[PDB]
Protein backbone atom coordinates (compact mmCIF):
# COMPACT_ATOMS: atom_id res chain seq x y z
CA UNK A 1 0.00 0.00 0.00
CA UNK A 2 1.15 3.72 0.52
CA UNK A 3 2.85 4.72 3.89
CA UNK A 4 4.06 7.61 5.42
CA UNK A 5 6.62 8.67 7.88
CA UNK A 6 5.35 11.52 10.11
CA UNK A 7 7.45 13.15 13.38
CA UNK A 8 5.03 15.36 15.80
CA UNK A 9 6.80 17.35 17.78
CA UNK A 10 5.38 19.42 20.56
CA UNK A 11 7.03 22.66 22.81
CA UNK A 12 5.14 24.28 25.72
CA UNK A 13 6.26 27.02 27.56
CA UNK A 14 5.86 27.05 31.07
CA UNK A 15 7.01 30.62 33.01
CA UNK A 16 8.10 29.88 36.62
CA UNK A 17 8.63 25.70 35.80
CA UNK A 18 11.88 25.93 33.77
CA UNK A 19 12.17 25.98 29.96
CA UNK A 20 9.49 24.89 27.55
CA UNK A 21 9.19 20.73 27.06
CA UNK A 22 10.07 19.61 23.88
CA UNK A 23 8.85 16.33 22.91
CA UNK A 24 9.04 14.13 19.36
CA UNK A 25 7.60 11.31 18.46
CA UNK A 26 8.11 9.40 15.26
CA UNK A 27 5.43 7.46 13.00
CA UNK A 28 5.53 5.45 10.37
CA UNK A 29 1.89 5.00 9.36
CA UNK A 30 -0.01 4.14 12.95
CA UNK A 31 2.93 2.61 14.18
CA UNK A 32 5.23 4.92 16.72
CA UNK A 33 9.36 3.99 16.51
CA UNK A 34 11.13 7.09 18.28
CA UNK A 35 10.74 9.20 20.94
CA UNK A 36 12.56 12.06 22.35
CA UNK A 37 11.57 13.95 25.49
CA UNK A 38 13.46 17.05 27.18
CA UNK A 39 12.31 15.84 30.30
CA UNK A 40 14.10 12.74 30.10
CA UNK A 41 16.27 11.58 33.02
CA UNK A 42 18.78 11.28 30.24
CA UNK A 43 17.37 12.91 26.84
CA UNK A 44 17.97 10.44 23.99
CA UNK A 45 16.70 9.40 20.62
CA UNK A 46 14.76 6.35 21.96
CA UNK A 47 13.60 3.37 20.55
CA UNK A 48 9.92 2.55 20.23
CA UNK A 49 9.67 -0.30 18.02
CA UNK A 50 11.62 -3.48 17.78
CA UNK A 51 12.40 -3.47 13.97
CA UNK A 52 14.30 0.02 14.46
CA UNK A 53 16.23 -1.14 17.29
CA UNK A 54 18.78 -2.94 14.63
CA UNK A 55 19.80 0.63 13.74
CA UNK A 56 23.42 0.81 15.22
CA UNK A 57 25.05 3.35 17.47
CA UNK A 58 25.57 6.30 14.82
CA UNK A 59 21.75 6.37 14.51
CA UNK A 60 20.77 7.13 17.93
CA UNK A 61 23.55 9.42 18.44
CA UNK A 62 23.31 11.62 15.33
CA UNK A 63 19.57 11.62 16.02
CA UNK A 64 19.49 12.62 19.65
CA UNK A 65 22.12 15.26 18.41
CA UNK A 66 19.34 16.40 16.26
CA UNK A 67 16.65 15.99 18.58
CA UNK A 68 19.10 18.10 21.07
CA UNK A 69 19.43 21.07 18.76
CA UNK A 70 15.73 21.10 17.77
CA UNK A 71 14.91 21.59 21.31
CA UNK A 72 16.59 24.52 21.57
CA UNK A 73 15.19 25.62 18.35
CA UNK A 74 11.75 25.22 19.52
CA UNK A 75 12.44 26.82 22.32
CA UNK A 76 13.76 29.88 20.16
CA UNK A 77 10.70 29.85 18.46
CA UNK A 78 8.65 29.85 21.02
CA UNK A 79 10.15 33.05 22.47
CA UNK A 80 9.62 34.56 18.83
CA UNK A 81 6.31 33.64 18.54
CA UNK A 82 5.48 35.25 21.88
CA UNK A 83 7.09 38.68 20.59
CA UNK A 84 4.94 38.59 17.07
CA UNK A 85 1.91 38.04 19.51
CA UNK A 86 2.70 40.75 21.63
CA UNK A 87 1.92 38.18 24.74
CA UNK A 88 2.83 38.56 28.19
CA UNK A 89 5.33 36.39 29.86
CA UNK A 90 3.41 34.97 32.39
CA UNK A 91 1.74 32.61 29.97
CA UNK A 92 1.92 29.10 28.80
CA UNK A 93 2.42 28.47 25.02
CA UNK A 94 2.19 25.58 22.46
CA UNK A 95 4.34 25.04 19.28
CA UNK A 96 3.62 22.11 17.67
CA UNK A 97 5.20 20.61 14.46
CA UNK A 98 4.28 17.85 11.72
CA UNK A 99 6.65 16.73 9.19
CA UNK A 100 7.23 13.72 6.97
CA UNK A 101 6.91 12.56 3.35
CA UNK A 102 4.43 10.01 1.64
CA UNK A 103 5.53 7.38 -0.33
CA UNK A 104 3.09 4.54 -3.13
CA UNK A 105 3.73 1.05 -3.09
CA UNK A 106 6.40 1.44 -5.51
CA UNK A 107 8.23 3.83 -2.91
CA UNK A 108 8.02 6.53 -4.91
CA UNK A 109 7.70 10.23 -3.36
CA UNK A 110 4.07 11.23 -3.17
CA UNK A 111 4.27 14.57 -1.24
CA UNK A 112 6.04 15.91 1.33
CA UNK A 113 4.87 17.83 4.51
CA UNK A 114 6.43 20.12 7.09
CA UNK A 115 3.73 22.43 9.07
CA UNK A 116 3.39 24.06 12.40
CA UNK A 117 0.43 25.41 14.83
CA UNK A 118 1.05 28.22 17.41
CA UNK A 119 -1.45 27.19 20.23
CA UNK A 120 -3.82 24.94 18.71
CA UNK A 121 -3.99 27.09 15.26
CA UNK A 122 -2.17 26.62 11.83
CA UNK A 123 0.62 29.74 11.64
CA UNK A 124 3.39 28.55 8.80
CA UNK A 125 3.13 25.31 6.22
CA UNK A 126 5.58 24.83 3.56
CA UNK A 127 3.17 24.17 0.31
CA UNK A 128 2.90 20.69 -2.07
CA UNK A 129 5.83 22.53 -4.22
CA UNK A 130 7.89 22.34 -1.67
CA UNK A 131 9.37 25.77 -2.28
CA UNK A 132 6.79 28.42 -1.20
CA UNK A 133 5.59 28.72 1.99
CA UNK A 134 1.50 29.86 3.43
CA UNK A 135 1.36 31.98 6.12
CA UNK A 136 -1.66 32.28 8.44
CA UNK A 137 -1.29 35.54 9.71
CA UNK A 138 1.27 38.60 10.04
CA UNK A 139 2.86 36.93 12.42
CA UNK A 140 3.38 33.87 10.47
CA UNK A 141 4.47 36.21 7.94
CA UNK A 142 7.57 37.22 9.68
CA UNK A 143 8.74 33.75 9.66
CA UNK A 144 7.91 33.28 5.97
CA UNK A 145 10.27 36.41 5.34
CA UNK A 146 12.76 34.93 7.46
CA UNK A 147 12.36 31.89 5.89
CA UNK A 148 12.57 32.63 2.46
CA UNK A 149 15.85 35.11 2.97
CA UNK A 150 17.67 32.29 4.52
CA UNK A 151 16.53 29.65 1.99
CA UNK A 152 14.92 27.29 4.58
CA UNK A 153 12.34 25.76 1.69
CA UNK A 154 15.73 24.38 -0.03
CA UNK A 155 16.53 22.97 3.04
CA UNK A 156 13.68 21.15 4.00
CA UNK A 157 12.74 19.75 0.34
CA UNK A 158 16.16 18.55 0.22
CA UNK A 159 15.93 16.31 3.36
CA UNK A 160 11.72 15.47 2.55
CA UNK A 161 12.71 14.47 -1.05
CA UNK A 162 15.71 12.68 -0.23
CA UNK A 163 16.64 11.76 3.43
CA UNK A 164 12.65 11.17 4.22
CA UNK A 165 12.39 8.98 1.67
CA UNK A 166 15.06 7.07 2.14
CA UNK A 167 14.73 6.14 6.08
CA UNK A 168 11.34 5.88 4.99
CA UNK A 169 11.78 3.12 2.28
CA UNK A 170 14.32 1.58 4.50
CA UNK A 171 12.12 1.21 7.93
CA UNK A 172 9.26 -0.49 5.61
CA UNK A 173 11.70 -3.06 4.59
CA UNK A 174 13.24 -3.74 8.25
CA UNK A 175 10.07 -3.78 9.67
CA UNK A 176 8.17 -5.50 6.43
CA UNK A 177 6.35 -8.40 8.56
CA UNK A 178 4.07 -5.69 10.55
CA UNK A 179 4.46 -2.37 8.76
CA UNK A 180 3.27 -4.10 5.43
CA UNK A 181 0.92 -6.20 7.31
CA UNK A 182 -2.69 -5.01 7.10
CA UNK A 183 -4.96 -6.77 9.96
CA UNK A 184 -8.53 -7.22 9.60
CA UNK A 185 -11.38 -6.12 11.80
CA UNK A 186 -12.86 -9.14 13.66
CA UNK A 187 -16.42 -7.73 13.34
CA UNK A 188 -19.78 -8.34 15.40
CA UNK A 189 -23.03 -6.66 15.88
CA UNK A 190 -24.59 -6.95 19.32
CA UNK A 191 -28.32 -5.49 20.35
CA UNK A 192 -29.80 -3.55 23.35
CA UNK A 193 -33.27 -2.89 23.75
CA UNK A 194 -33.30 0.46 24.99
CA UNK A 195 -37.71 0.27 26.03
CA UNK A 196 -40.74 -1.93 24.76
CA UNK A 197 -40.61 0.36 21.16
CA UNK A 198 -36.71 0.79 20.57
CA UNK A 199 -33.40 -1.27 20.62
CA UNK A 200 -29.39 -0.55 19.77
CA UNK A 201 -27.69 -2.12 17.06
CA UNK A 202 -23.85 -1.63 17.71
CA UNK A 203 -21.27 -2.70 14.99
CA UNK A 204 -18.49 -3.61 16.48
CA UNK A 205 -14.59 -3.50 14.30
CA UNK A 206 -11.81 -5.23 16.55
CA UNK A 207 -8.04 -5.57 16.25
CA UNK A 208 -7.86 -3.92 12.98
CA UNK A 209 -4.28 -2.17 11.06
CA UNK A 210 -3.83 0.13 9.79
CA UNK A 211 -6.09 2.29 12.01
CA UNK A 212 -8.16 3.93 8.61
CA UNK A 213 -11.34 2.33 8.37
CA UNK A 214 -15.17 3.18 7.30
CA UNK A 215 -17.93 1.67 9.58
CA UNK A 216 -21.45 2.43 8.30
CA UNK A 217 -24.92 1.39 9.06
CA UNK A 218 -27.70 1.83 6.20
CA UNK A 219 -31.64 1.56 6.69
CA UNK A 220 -33.44 -0.24 3.45
CA UNK A 221 -29.81 0.31 1.64
CA UNK A 222 -29.99 4.16 2.14
CA UNK A 223 -26.83 5.59 4.67
CA UNK A 224 -27.72 6.28 8.03
CA UNK A 225 -25.36 9.34 8.31
CA UNK A 226 -27.18 11.67 11.17
CA UNK A 227 -28.84 8.87 12.93
CA UNK A 228 -25.47 7.03 13.77
CA UNK A 229 -23.33 7.51 16.60
CA UNK A 230 -19.60 7.03 15.50
CA UNK A 231 -17.10 6.74 18.01
CA UNK A 232 -13.40 7.88 17.36
CA UNK A 233 -10.72 5.03 16.69
CA UNK A 234 -9.24 4.21 19.39
CA UNK A 235 -6.43 1.87 20.25
CA UNK A 236 -6.41 -1.20 21.93
CA UNK A 237 -2.18 -1.00 23.49
CA UNK A 238 -1.55 -4.14 20.77
CA UNK A 239 -0.44 -1.88 17.64
CA UNK A 240 -4.22 -2.03 16.80
CA UNK A 241 -7.15 -0.48 16.27
CA UNK A 242 -11.13 -0.60 17.42
CA UNK A 243 -14.26 1.14 16.63
CA UNK A 244 -17.89 1.17 16.65
CA UNK A 245 -20.83 2.37 14.89
CA UNK A 246 -24.71 2.22 16.43
CA UNK A 247 -28.11 3.22 15.52
CA UNK A 248 -31.43 2.91 17.31
CA UNK A 249 -33.94 1.80 15.68
CA UNK A 250 -38.03 0.25 15.94
CA UNK A 251 -38.28 -3.01 17.67
CA UNK A 252 -39.15 -5.41 14.82
CA UNK A 253 -36.95 -3.68 12.33
CA UNK A 254 -33.54 -4.71 12.63
CA UNK A 255 -33.08 -7.05 9.67
CA UNK A 256 -33.50 -4.01 7.21
CA UNK A 257 -30.61 -2.27 8.80
CA UNK A 258 -27.06 -3.09 7.36
CA UNK A 259 -23.68 -2.64 9.07
CA UNK A 260 -21.00 -1.86 6.06
CA UNK A 261 -17.42 -2.96 7.00
CA UNK A 262 -14.52 -1.43 4.50
CA UNK A 263 -10.64 -1.80 5.18
CA UNK A 264 -6.91 -2.55 4.01
CA UNK A 265 -6.99 -6.15 5.73
CA UNK A 266 -10.34 -7.64 4.49
CA UNK A 267 -10.19 -9.67 1.07
CA UNK A 268 -13.47 -8.10 0.28
CA UNK A 269 -15.60 -5.68 2.38
CA UNK A 270 -18.17 -6.93 4.81
CA UNK A 271 -21.80 -6.71 5.29
CA UNK A 272 -23.19 -7.18 8.64
CA UNK A 273 -26.47 -7.59 10.34
CA UNK A 274 -28.00 -8.74 13.76
CA UNK A 275 -28.02 -12.40 14.28
CA UNK A 276 -30.12 -13.30 16.95
CA UNK B 1 -8.36 28.66 21.94
CA UNK B 2 -9.32 25.45 23.78
CA UNK B 3 -10.69 22.24 22.99
CA UNK B 4 -12.19 19.70 25.69
CA UNK B 5 -11.12 15.99 25.60
CA UNK B 6 -12.88 13.18 24.17
CA UNK B 7 -12.84 10.07 26.38
CA UNK B 8 -13.34 6.78 25.95
CA UNK B 9 -13.33 3.64 28.37
CA UNK B 10 -12.87 0.27 27.16
CA UNK B 11 -10.51 -3.24 27.19
CA UNK B 12 -7.77 -4.43 25.27
CA UNK B 13 -9.37 -7.86 24.58
CA UNK B 14 -12.76 -8.98 24.95
CA UNK B 15 -14.12 -8.77 28.42
CA UNK B 16 -14.38 -12.30 30.19
CA UNK B 17 -15.07 -12.62 34.07
CA UNK B 18 -12.21 -13.77 35.95
CA UNK B 19 -9.42 -13.40 32.91
CA UNK B 20 -6.84 -10.84 33.18
CA UNK B 21 -6.91 -8.01 30.51
CA UNK B 22 -5.86 -4.56 30.10
CA UNK B 23 -7.95 -1.69 30.78
CA UNK B 24 -8.06 1.75 28.43
CA UNK B 25 -8.80 5.37 28.86
CA UNK B 26 -8.10 7.27 25.66
CA UNK B 27 -8.27 10.43 25.71
CA UNK B 28 -8.52 12.64 22.59
CA UNK B 29 -9.21 15.58 20.91
CA UNK B 30 -8.18 18.44 23.43
CA UNK B 31 -6.09 21.36 23.68
CA UNK B 32 -3.74 22.54 25.26
CA UNK B 33 -1.75 19.30 26.44
CA UNK B 34 -1.92 19.67 30.11
CA UNK B 35 -4.26 17.00 31.31
CA UNK B 36 -4.79 14.64 34.30
CA UNK B 37 -6.02 10.83 33.88
CA UNK B 38 -6.69 8.39 36.75
CA UNK B 39 -7.95 4.94 36.22
CA UNK B 40 -10.28 3.70 39.46
CA UNK B 41 -10.58 0.50 40.53
CA UNK B 42 -14.07 0.35 43.00
CA UNK B 43 -13.41 4.19 43.10
CA UNK B 44 -10.29 4.36 44.11
CA UNK B 45 -7.03 5.36 42.26
CA UNK B 46 -4.82 2.60 40.67
CA UNK B 47 -1.66 3.09 41.35
CA UNK B 48 1.55 3.05 38.47
CA UNK B 49 -1.16 3.41 35.60
CA UNK B 50 1.21 3.77 32.02
CA UNK B 51 0.66 6.19 29.26
CA UNK B 52 1.18 6.88 25.36
CA UNK B 53 4.01 9.13 24.47
CA UNK B 54 2.14 12.94 24.08
CA UNK B 55 0.99 13.19 20.19
CA UNK B 56 -1.17 14.53 18.06
CA UNK B 57 -3.85 14.13 15.44
CA UNK B 58 -3.93 16.33 12.00
CA UNK B 59 -6.11 19.21 13.52
CA UNK B 60 -3.25 19.49 16.36
CA UNK B 61 -5.80 17.94 18.69
CA UNK B 62 -3.72 15.70 21.48
CA UNK B 63 -4.23 12.36 22.49
CA UNK B 64 -3.50 10.12 25.36
CA UNK B 65 -3.76 6.58 26.27
CA UNK B 66 -3.45 5.48 29.52
CA UNK B 67 -3.68 1.79 30.50
CA UNK B 68 -3.26 -0.82 33.32
CA UNK B 69 -3.78 -4.55 33.97
CA UNK B 70 -7.12 -5.53 35.42
CA UNK B 71 -9.23 -8.77 36.04
CA UNK B 72 -12.90 -8.05 35.16
CA UNK B 73 -15.52 -9.68 37.43
CA UNK B 74 -19.15 -8.93 37.89
CA UNK B 75 -19.04 -7.07 41.05
CA UNK B 76 -15.35 -4.54 40.46
CA UNK B 77 -16.59 -1.27 38.85
CA UNK B 78 -14.01 0.31 36.49
CA UNK B 79 -13.93 4.03 35.52
CA UNK B 80 -11.63 6.62 33.88
CA UNK B 81 -11.12 10.26 36.15
CA UNK B 82 -10.04 13.38 33.70
CA UNK B 83 -9.39 16.88 33.90
CA UNK B 84 -8.53 19.07 32.21
CA UNK B 85 -8.65 23.37 31.79
CA UNK B 86 -11.82 23.18 29.83
CA UNK B 87 -13.31 21.21 32.52
CA UNK B 88 -14.90 22.51 36.20
CA UNK B 89 -15.01 19.28 37.78
CA UNK B 90 -12.97 16.39 36.71
CA UNK B 91 -15.35 14.28 34.63
CA UNK B 92 -15.67 10.22 35.45
CA UNK B 93 -16.49 7.75 32.52
CA UNK B 94 -17.59 4.56 34.28
CA UNK B 95 -16.26 1.17 31.92
CA UNK B 96 -19.31 -0.02 30.30
CA UNK B 97 -18.46 -3.92 28.62
CA UNK B 98 -20.60 -3.05 25.44
CA UNK B 99 -19.02 0.35 24.38
CA UNK C 1 20.99 11.95 10.29
CA UNK C 2 17.35 10.95 9.91
CA UNK C 3 15.77 13.33 12.02
CA UNK C 4 15.30 16.83 10.27
CA UNK C 5 17.44 20.13 11.44
CA UNK C 6 14.61 22.10 12.67
CA UNK C 7 14.61 26.13 11.88
CA UNK C 8 13.79 28.88 13.90
CA UNK C 9 10.25 30.47 13.72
Amino acid sequence: GSHSMRYFDTAMSRPGRGEPRFISVGYVDDTQFVRFDSDAASPREEPRAPWIEQEGPEYWDRNTQIFKTNTQTDRCSLRNLRGYYNQSEAGSHTLQSMYGCDVGPDGRLLRGHNQYAYDGKDYIALNEDLRSWTAADTAAQITQRKWEAARVAEQDRAYLEGTCVEWLRRYLENGKDTLERADPPKTHVTHHPISDHEATLRCWALGFYPAEITLTWQRDGEDQTQDTELVETRPAGDRTFQKWAAVVVPSGEEQRYTCHVQHEGLPKPLTLRWEP
Amino acid sequence: IQRTPKIQVYSRHPAENGKSNFLNCYVSGFHPSDIEVDLLKNGERIEKVEHSDLSFSKDWSFYLLYYTEFTPTEKDEYACRVNHVTLSQPKIVKWDRDM
Amino acid sequence: AAAKKKYCL
